[PDB]
């Protein structure tokens, strides 16, 4: 492999491979570390290896050749086996982001939760049995978040040792993080296996890796089976996958928002900053060609609040035909007041009479009454008049702007079964390839 | 399917017709199963 | 019903038609006797027009028709008959028309192909829209700068067969040595490694690196010295260990060990 | 939902090539004469005003997905007297390009296939009395949609269809607010034999075997704005498979359908009209049908709305169609949409078809 | 001669769950059990010898179109066929599959079920094979369970049998959620070793004396588990179970059409109410209210993108120019930016047990101190306060002579963020952040030149504080220790440009980062009642320090009248970059209890760049 | 050298021999490039005074790659000849007069990766390629906006080793232009 | 190197030749869509097509504002 197809850490000594190794592929090395004025080898390089042949005559008919193979270590094996030591090194502490590129600290969180069944942010004792008493500093299970049941939360914000840390994923670029490939790196090789295992632990009668002696606070955390057996192997244990790594992480690249989307069309874009809908001309501008929002208000910039961008791109491939239909009442009371009756119907006509989950129609209708009403209140204008060094003409305006809106959903006619509308968990078409 | 579409020389129209060396068509062995017109209609079996 | 008969639709832009014979023929043995040669008609459009223009000065016609991108938001049609003010019909609009409101809650849909007409009884404006919508609303959230995108992972969802410890040693050692991260507790140092993977592209090239292929043996125990606490068994494969290793038990992995 | 809808090879036939038509709820059979007029009614090309004309038509197909797909048409007309006129279209189907390899250089060679379908036919149309006029079309139909590979072969099937044609249009007849015109017309169209993609005996695909009769009407006020009116009725001419069966349980299938596969089309064309356990009033609902309504507006403007609408139980391919039309000089634009109203994916919907047709020569008069 | 008309591995979306599901065997790798999962559709199994496979009724084939033609689609069905020596009396085997389905907004879950006898193999009788549904969680500790007794399709004669006989209504599962939510609600009060539980630990309410009505449902058989949620389905299986005491089963069983019906198409409302002022260029206040229900939501949102919860927010912002109070022959450009606001956001369902609509946990709970507990961990609060001095200055006079000592080159920028919210994680978070940012930039304009082109300095005080205290999700009483995590950073940036000569050019720059560590305690304990605007003004130690310094030298050869050709061109980039450790590494503790200091990082870097012309012509 | 490192084995040890019996070396590398690059080899660009334009150029190529780990010698040829031909008939006559714009583009692309062992006579094909191909056309202008140009690609692909097929392709016909 | 597909009639998976911005390939194969929508990243771009089916497919490659749309054939 070229250097460009792998990395390694040099100081906790394992590989990272830019490709997946998923079949009976094996992984072979050879590396040389040292450990202060020592220097250790533990395969043979092309350099100090025998040659590759040796070949021992004159000419075609009495020429010898001996092809000489370079003695390695295998990492992988030609063939899966669960029970032998190359199995253990494969690394099952490493989460790959998905679809991270560089992630960067102060714009990534995670968090480790316990779905049974809702998100929870610590762990209970099983009824009729408790934690066991008196635990190390660092082995603090009771009314403790689960990063730092993890070790994965010992350090503030400048990665200086805290007490009970900050709350917050300790990120180090080279330990917990890999920045370049977006992945989170356990500080234990088995984190929800012998790690979770060793908090719980009440007693040295308790072994790991014989699974009869759990003390049934054991038996409901300790994942082990995701760490002896495959993943596949791991479905089979169906009521161990409870803990979710849940977070988030802030991608910019350049200056502005990334919208996702490109030639949007014009007056699409709808920016709200904290539940107020933002003036497209004055808190923030729009590139439609190259998809970019930037937030143009100086309080806005620097304020952490999260701004939801919502725009209708064009570039969809395979979405189903919306019929779009409805109409709008813009009656005008005077002037300066205006009430508008707006009613639409959005249907969807989905490609077959039966709808997958994830890929459902809808058949919604919403209709509203809204209401404008702008001012101009001269009294504001004299009052600022009556200010110490304001002496301004332009005249003050008021604008008083409600709206109601109901929503009516259904599903397409078209899709239903025996006249209800019907969402297929699994029609037992789709297996069996 | 040279066999059969283009005939060769020394084969018969008897040598196709034995039911280990005639042609099979999907709607024999899927009478049930669609296909689109224009797209392959046979059965292209391996035999041994 | 129009203000005059003058029809002065312009149009621009280039058509194309090409039309002949396309012949191939791969001289693969595996193929039948048929399949010596495949001569085929090989006709093309590219047609890549507009046309804009107004007709007895009450409609407006602007299209696009380029077969040369997605057709979803480039190839354009709109027609607009626009009546006198004084009648009540104040706009009929047919193709890529837009329904635009001015409401928070209620957002219409800024591209659409259908029928828009627009009514106004005195001071009524009554604006009707029926029509199907060529494009997908879609959200994002930012936090200070670009895009916030969550995930959420599960405890079987590691990433695998990517990620290796290169020996037992560092393996049984990796624990205690990121006990006081980020301080690390080993002065290991790796200095140089090679990774020999099973070859199936068999791809011979100079600029990748160079041309480097050997036979490999690769061993299972190499470089294996005992743990402390980790029992032989799980540390080498080798049926007996008596008279195999031949250097203290914590020593690191080299291949005298 | 559909029911043993008939099996008919080369489909590509039935689709609408022009904007015109398909703006029209895909029927053309009676309309004005028309430089399109090659699909749906030859028998009009001898009532054309203008001596010749070209035309290009495009139909994409999955615009979303893929740019390649298409139907394009080339038709030319050429009218020598008044009274005759030869014609001769080219369809082609096509699925665009693929660059098939398989090495990771970006300079090796690729093998490009390009599975495609074209009918290229012509036609004469001669103009009988003052007011009707036959023709007589020959078509040769190719279908290459097949990729060659390992015991596969993909050898083009080729067959040959006859089309005869028949157009009346009656003199411009006043009436009490307007002076109309009447039209009528009816189409045979591929009558030839089975085309067999199999290259085989045995395994052979009825033509689609067309037959269309239709009817119109022109409103005329102020001799420049015109409302035309047309009404077709459209049947298919080949025998339909049977259903559960005619006397195990596969013995009977498979017996119903051997004995269906046996029919030649000289045979199957009369054996079309019945073959069902159902009477005349269940008989009926083969035919399709579809309504549409044209404006023209100085001779140069054309806003067209159609209907078309099949049997629930067959084909099931119901549709309301706009179009537009413009001539600035001598090239006319038509741009068609369509509006679905099935419960199948209609495979024309989001997609806005194009035609472009030149006329030049010498004004012939109409009467 | 054998002609393979088809040769395919098959492999299946459904998994055989090789573990046991009775409590009583343990090993299920054993009972000689030949269980096999398959699939029967119409376009192969049409003519299958027990039964021929039919579409059950109402089911159509689905119907494309590739390329002007119509395409029935396949129609397939899981088949389970049970065979060898047979099931036990108890025991039951099942295939599972890993999906993530919301069920909460279908009123109810369908299926069509087939029993048939093995060929060659004693009849399968009525009531004796048990198909069954099990979705949740996991299938060992958290799951529902819906059972049903299969009638056997009676064989013997033609093998094409009606579809209303092959896939009978009898054996069609019709079940109503609110059933599962009735049971869930009744299992609540019962103990995890109660004896209503059965061996596997499930409570069926059919076997439970005490109970009226058994599970509502006449046809079907309800369990649960351990309090699994059909608002997030992670883990379906589909199996079997036997009901024969002295008997071993062998049959085989379809699976067909697995739905969820009867969508809840009840809506929702919403108001906004926008008041946006403003008053003669100076002050401008803007107050949005909005208010949404349950159900509401936009047009393309499906069932499971709607609002399931009770939004009702505000927004005030204020913007004031304050530098307009103050006379314009001195111009000060102070504006002040003021924006509160709030958002209160009540769940649909319960966040515990996720699939309870919060009223009905609500009224069949009756006891106040748990009812309080409920009502109080659902609400999702919020509320952001922001407070903006960006871009004071004082504006430079129409006529007026730049200087190095004028106010009108700096800047001042200060912002106070504060967020608190409470929601069904944290029982109190609370996020301030302080921002004061100082700019200077001066442009000066027109033995060697000594003064420096322009000089550039801007500073910064940056204070994050975060309390952070999660909740016990059991009792509002104690709740957990709370977090703090503490930023609070004094960074500034100069740096400067000589033009010393024509040709030289020396731009100098320097970045420092130091780090408020007042905070702490002796130890590394964060105290608890450290204010963020504590002590402002203090300069931490340094936690970084980068120096830059660029030179361009034109090398003025040409004035030698020898080598008036060359144009050589010299460039030097230098830079330094000191870097603190952590404090891990400056009070490392060795194992023999040593401390050790292990010191900072220093970087170092030139840019050496020599571009000659050395043109031979003169 | 694409990468040299300093050996960990030379050192002051009294071991200086491998198992190869060789020295050990200061340095040490895996593979040596010597990359020749005729681009081009030569360019005859002529023009007649009958407006006959021929851009005639060769390249050459050659990437020698010597590998210490087998010591093996992979040798990458390449060669390119290239040929453009431009002509202007002027004033053909179809009563229709203008110019017709001939251009031709010939190519022939050879490359070739051998194997080579030092030790004995073991030359291997590792990869190849032969590729000659063919573009005229002829453009015409009918009228001001209608254009036909009549187009004719042929190009054959030889095999240099047995995993790739010869492959002939030939495109040709007429393309219509219209511009308004 | 611009945009490749190596193996287009192919009874195993996708190499997908592209450039550093991440993929959202997707396919749709005869009739309709029948989306596989993986997620190809940079330097590991490899489909699964092996199961599915076989036919001539439609695939629209996504790379941020490269999309690149095609037909591969499974065999
Ligand atoms: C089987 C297929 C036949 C195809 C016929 C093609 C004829 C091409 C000739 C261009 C053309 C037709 C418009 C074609 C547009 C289609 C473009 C296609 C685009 C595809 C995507 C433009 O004519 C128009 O264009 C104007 C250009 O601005 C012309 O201006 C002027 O145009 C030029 C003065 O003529 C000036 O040079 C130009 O300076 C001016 O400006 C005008 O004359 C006219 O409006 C003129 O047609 C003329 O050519 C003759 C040939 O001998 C044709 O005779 C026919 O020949 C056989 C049939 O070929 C038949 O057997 C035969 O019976 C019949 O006598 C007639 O048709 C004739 O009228």
């Amino acid at each position: 492999l070229t250097t460009n197809e792998y990395t390694f850490n040099p100081q906790l000594g394992y590989i990272s491979l830019q490709q997946r190794l998923a079949n009976d592929e094996i992984l072979a090395v050879a590396f040389e570390y040292t450990v202060g004025g020592k220097v250790y080898q533990v395969g043979e390089f092309g350099s100090d290896g025998v040659d590759a042949t040796v070949v021992t005559g004159n000419n075609s008919s009495n020429q010898a050749i001996i092809t000489q193979s370079l003695v390695l270590k295998m990492l992988k094996s030609n063939l899966t086996n669960v029970k032998n030591p190359v199995w253990n090194l494969m690394m099952k502490n490493v989460y790959q982001i998905p679809q991270a590129y560089q992630i960067k600290q102060d714009d990534f969180r995670l968090n480790i939760l316990y779905t049974d069944p809702s998100p929870i942010n610590y762990i209970t004792p099983v009824q009729g049995s408790s934690f066991p008493p008196n635990p190390a500093p660092d082995s603090k299970v009771e009314q403790t978040p689960l990063l730092n049941v993890f070790n994965l939360d010992r350090l503030n914000y400048n990665n200086d040792p805290q007490a009970g840390g900050d709350g917050f994923f300790d990120y180090i670029p080279g330990v917990t993080v890999d920045v370049q490939n977006g992945r989170v790196i356990f500080t234990t090789k088995e984190p929800f296996g012998e790690l979770i295992f060793n908090k719980l632990q009440t007693g040295a009668g308790e072994s790991y890796n014989d699974p009869t002696t759990y003390n049934a606070n054991q038996q409901k955390y300790v994942f082990r089976n995701m760490y002896r057996n495959t993943q596949a192997g791991a479905l089979q244990d169906s009521d161990k996958n409870k803990f979710l790594l849940r977070g988030k992480y802030k991608s910019s690249g350049s200056n502005g928002i990334p919208i996702g989307a490109f030639n949007v069309p014009q007056g699409s874009v709808v920016v709200t900053a904290a539940g107020r809908v933002l003036v497209e001309g004055i808190d923030y501008s729009v590139d439609y060609q190259l998809g970019r929002v930037q937030i143009l208000d100086p309080s806005l910039q620097a304020s952490n609040t999260p701004i939801e961008v919502s725009l209708e791109n064009n570039s969809i491939f395979g979405q189903q035909t919306r019929r779009f239909m409805g109409f709008n009442i813009e009656h005008k009371i005077s002037d300066k007041f205006v009430i508008g009756g707006t009613y639409l119907k959005m249907t969807e006509r989905p490609f077959t009479q039966k709808s997958t989950y994830g890929q459902e129609s809808v058949n919604n209708t919403i209709f509203g009454f809204n209401g404008n009403y702008s001012t101009e209140v001269p009294f504001l204008t004299r009052l600022a008049n009556k200010l110490p060094n304001i002496d301004t003409d332009v005249p003050s305006n008021l604008s008083i702007r409600g709206e109601v809106a109901f929503l009516r959903p259904d599903a397409p006619k078209a899709s239903d079964f025996q006249g209800e509308a019907t969402i297929y968990v699994d029609d037992f078409e789709g297996s069996q390839s | 399917p040279v066999f059969y579409s283009s005939k060769p020389s020394g084969i018969s129209n008897d040598d196709l017709s034995l039911n280990t060396t005639r042609r099979i068509y999907s709607r024999e062995l899927y009478p049930n199963t669609d296909i689109a017109q224009g797209q392959i209609q046979v059965v292209n079996t391996l035999d041994l | 019903i129009f203000g005059s008969n003058t029809i002065d639709v312009k149009p621009t832009g280039s058509v194309e038609m090409d039309l002949g014979v396309r012949y191939t023929k791969q001289d693969n043995p595996a193929f039948s006797p048929r399949n010596r040669s495949s001569l085929t008609f090989d006709f093309d459009q590219r047609i890549s027009m507009s046309l804009m223009g107004k007709i007895g000065t009450r409609l407006e016609v602007n299209a696009n028709y380029d077969t040369q991108s997605t057709f979803a938001f480039q190839n354009l049609f709109k027609l607009a008959y626009t009546p006198s003010e004084d009648d009540i019909i104040q706009k009929v609009e047919v193709g890529n028309v837009s329904m635009p409101l001015n409401s928070t809650l209620i957002r219409g849909a800024q591209s659409l192909f259908g029928v828009k007409t627009q009514l106004q009884f005195g001071r009524t404006t009554i604006t009707g829209v029926f029509s199907e919508q060529k494009s997908q609303t879609k959200s994002v959230v930012a936090e200070n700068g670009g895009t916030v995108q969550n995930f959420d992972l599960y405890a079987l969802d590691y990433d695998n067969d990517r990620h290796f410890f290169l020996s037992q040693y560092f393996r049984n050692k990796y624990d205690v040595s990121l006990k006081n991260y980020p301080f690390i507790d080993s002065r290991v140092q790796i200095t140089r490694l090679e990774v020999w993977v099973t070859n199936k592209q068999n791809r011979v090239t100079t600029t990748g690196g160079g041309n480097n292929l050997r036979n490999i043996i690769a061993l299972q125990d190499l470089g294996e010295a005992q743990v402390s606490g980790v029992p032989d068994n799980e540390v080498v494969v080798i049926s007996s260990t008596a008279g195999f290793f031949n250097n203290p038990i914590d020593s690191p992995t080299s291949n005298t060990n | 939902d559909i029911e043993r809808p008939i099996t008919t090879g080369v489909p590509f036939l039935l689709v609408a090539a022009d904007a015109r038509a398909a703006g029209l709820g895909d029927q053309g059979v009676a309309t004005s004469s028309d430089v399109f007029s090659q699909q749906w009614n030859p028998a009009k090309y001898a009532f054309a005003e203008d001596a010749q004309g070209l035309s290009i038509s495009y139909t994409p197909y999955l615009t979303d997905l893929a740019n390649d797909i298409s139907l394009g048409q080339v038709t030319y007309y050429n009218k020598i007297n008044d009274r005759s006129a030869f014609a001769g279209s080219f369809r082609y189907f096509g699925f665009g390009g693929i660059e098939l390899r398989q090495t990771g250089d970006p300079n090796e060679p690729t093998r490009e296939v390009n599975p495609n379908e074209f009918a290229l036919d012509g036609s004469y149309s001669l103009k009988l009395s003052e007011t009707f006029s036959m023709a007589v079309a020959a078509r040769y139909i190719r279908s290459n949609l097949k990729v060659a590979t390992e015991e596969i072969d993909a050898s083009a099937a080729g067959s040959f269809a006859v089309d005869v044609a028949g157009f009346y249009q009656s003199e411009e007849i006043a009436y009490s607010d307007f002076n109309g015109r009447w039209r009528a017309g009816f189409n045979i169209q591929n009558l030839g034999p089975k085309i067999s993609y199999d290259h085989d005996d045995l395994s052979a695909n009825f033509l689609p075997a067309n037959l269309r009769v239709g009817g119109g009407f022109d409103f005329i006020f102020d001799d420049y704005n015109k409302l035309g009116v047309s009404l077709e009725l459209t049947k298919l001419l080949v025998p339909t498979p049977p259903g559960p069966g005619t006397p195990s349980q596969s013995q009977a299938d498979e017996a119903n359908y051997k004995k269906y596969k046996d029919i030649g089309w000289v045979s199957g064309i009369f054996k079309s009209f019945g073959d069902a356990p159902g009477g005349f009033s269940e008989e009926l609902k083969e035919i399709t049908y579809s309504a549409a309504a044209e404006y023209m507006y100085q001779d140069a403007f054309a806003m067209r709305l159609g209907y078309y609408h099949e049997s629930p139980m067959k084909g099931a391919k119901q549709f309301f169609s706009l179009g537009a039309g413009f001539k600035y000089s001598m090239i006319k634009v038509d741009v068609s949409y369509l509006f679905s109203a099935s419960k199948v994916k209609n495979p024309l919907e989001n997609t806005l078809r194009f035609s472009l047709t030149f006329n030049f020569g010498d004004k012939y008069e109409t009467y | 001669t054998v002609r393979f008309g088809a040769l395919d591995l098959v492999r299946g979306e459904w998994r055989r769950y090789t573990g046991t599901l009775d409590a009583n065997d343990q090993n299920p790798d054993d009972d000689g059990v030949e269980f096999d999962v398959a699939a029967v559709n119409i376009q192969e199994n049409g003519t299958k010898c027990p039964v021929n496979y039919v579409m059950p009724p109402g089911v159509q084939r689905e119907q494309l179109y590739n390329n002007n033609t119509v395409i029935n689609q396949n129609e397939q069905a899981l088949a389970v066929r049970i065979g060898g020596a047979g099931l036990q009396y108890q025991d039951s085997r099942a295939v599972f599959k890993n999906v993530s389905v919301d069920m909460r907004q279908y009123k109810k879950l369908k299926m069509f079920l087939h029993a048939e006898s093995l060929p060659n193999q004693p009849t399968l009788e009525d009531d004796e094979m048990v198909g069954f549904i099990r979705f949740g969680n996991d299938f060992t500790q958290n799951f529902y369970q819906v059972e049903i007794p299969l009638k056997v399709t009676k064989t013997g004669g033609s093998c094409s049998i009606s579809p209303d006989l092959v896939w009978m209504d009898d054996n069609s599962i019709d079940l109503a959620l609110d059933l599962l939510t009735r049971m869930k609600i009744k299992a609540m009060s019962i103990d995890i070793n109660s004896s209503k539980r059965d061996v596997n630990g499930i409570y069926y309410p059919d076997n439970d004396p005490d109970l009226e009505g058994g599970d509502g449902d006449g046809k079907l058989t309800l369990g649960i588990k351990g309090n699994p949620n059909f608002g997030l389905v992670r883990n379906l299986m589909v199996g079997v179970k036997s009901r024969a005491d002295h008997k071993d089963i062998k049959g085989e069983v379809w699976f067909n059409e697995l739905r969820l019906a009867d969508l809840e198409n009840k809506g929702g409302m919403a108001a906004i109410l926008n008041v946006d002022t403003n008053m003669a260029d100076f002050a401008t206040v803007s107050a949005t209210g909005r208010k949404s229900t349950i159900g509401f939501g936009s047009l393309e949102q499906g069932a499971n993108e709607r609002d399931r919860e009770d939004v009702q927010q505000y927004n005030i912002v204020t913007n004031l120019n304050l530098g307009k109070l103050l006379p314009k022959k001195w111009g000060i450009n102070l504006p002040f930016n003021y924006a509160i606001g709030e958002e209160v956001i009540t769940p649909e369902y319960d966040p515990f047990n996720q699939d309870i609509k919060l009223d009905q946990l609500i009224r069949e709970t009756t006891d106040q101190a748990e009812k309080d507990n409920i009502r109080t961990r659902a609400i999702d609060y919020t509320k952001r306060k922001s407070i903006n001095f960006i871009g004071v200055r004082k504006d430079r006079a129409p006529e007026q002579k730049p200087h190095v000592y004028d106010i009108e080159n700096f800047t001042f920028s200060q912002s106070y963020n504060q967020v608190e919210r409470h929601d069904y994680e944290v029982a109190d978070y609370e996020d301030e952040q302080s921002n004061s940012a100082v700019n200077y930039a001066y442009t000066f304009q027109p033995n060697f030149n000594y003064l420096p082109s322009n000089i550039s300095f801007n500073t910064n005080i940056l204070r994050q504080s975060n309390r952070q205290q999660f909740r016990e999700v059991e009792v509002e009483g104690i709740g957990l220790d709370p977090l703090y995590r503490r930023n609070f950073a004094f960074n500034y940036q100069y740096g400067f440009g000589f033009n010393l000569t024509k040709s030289l050019k020396l731009n100098y720059s320097a970045t420092s980062n130091n780090i408020v560590r007042n905070f702490l305690n002796d130890d590394n304990s964060p105290k608890e009642d450290f204010n963020i605007w504590d002590d402002y003004l203090d300069i931490g130690t340094p936690n970084q320090h980068a120096q830059q310094l660029v030179l361009n030298y034109d090398i003025p050869i040409n004035k030698i009248p020898i080598f008036g050709f060359v144009k050589a061109s010299y460039s030097y980039t230098a830079d330094y970059m000191w870097q603190r450790s952590s404090t891990a590494f400056s009070e490392y503790e060795d194992p023999n209890g040593t401390v050790y200091d292990l010191g900072n990082t220093i970087q170092n870097s030139n840019s050496n760049t020599l571009t000659t012309t050395l043109n031979m012509n003169t | 050298i694409n990468q040299f490192r300093s050996n960990f084995d030379y050192n002051s040890s009294p071991k200086v021999q491998d198992v190869n019996t060789n020295f050990y070396n200061e340095i040490i590398m895996s593979n040596v490039n010597l990359v020749e690059q005729f681009s081009p080899l030569i360019r005859m660009d002529f023009e007649l005074k009958s407006s006959l334009r021929v851009l005639s150029e060769i390249k050459k190529d050659r990437a020698l790659s010597m590998s210490f780990d087998n010591n093996l010698l992979t040798e990458v040829k390449g060669m390119e000849y290239i040929i453009g031909l431009g002509y202007r008939f002027k004033d053909v006559i179809f009563i229709i007069k203008s110019d017709i714009n001939i251009k031709a583009d010939f190519s022939l692309r050879n490359n070739e990766t051998l194997v080579r062992y030092l030790d004995y006579d073991n030359n291997q094909l590792a990869a190849g390629q032969n590729i000659w191909s063919l573009k005229l056309t002829a453009d015409y202008s009918f009228s001001k906006n209608l254009t036909a140009i009549f187009y004719y690609d042929h190009s054959f692909s030889k095999a240099v080793i047995s995993t790739s097929f010869p492959l002939t392709n030939i495109r040709s016909g007429f393309t219509l232009r219209y511009n308004f | 190197s611009d945009f490749l597909v190596y193996p287009n009639p192919t009874k195993s998976n996708i190499s997908f030749l592209f450039d550093n911005e991440t993929a959202s390939v997707s396919i749709y194969s005869l009739l309709g869509q029948k989306l596989i929508e993986k997620q190809i990243t940079n330097q590991n771009p490899v489909l699964s097509v092996e199961g599915l089916t076989n036919g001539l497919y439609f695939y629209t490659f996504d790379a941020g504002s490269l999309h690149k749309t095609g037909k591969i054939i499974k065999q």
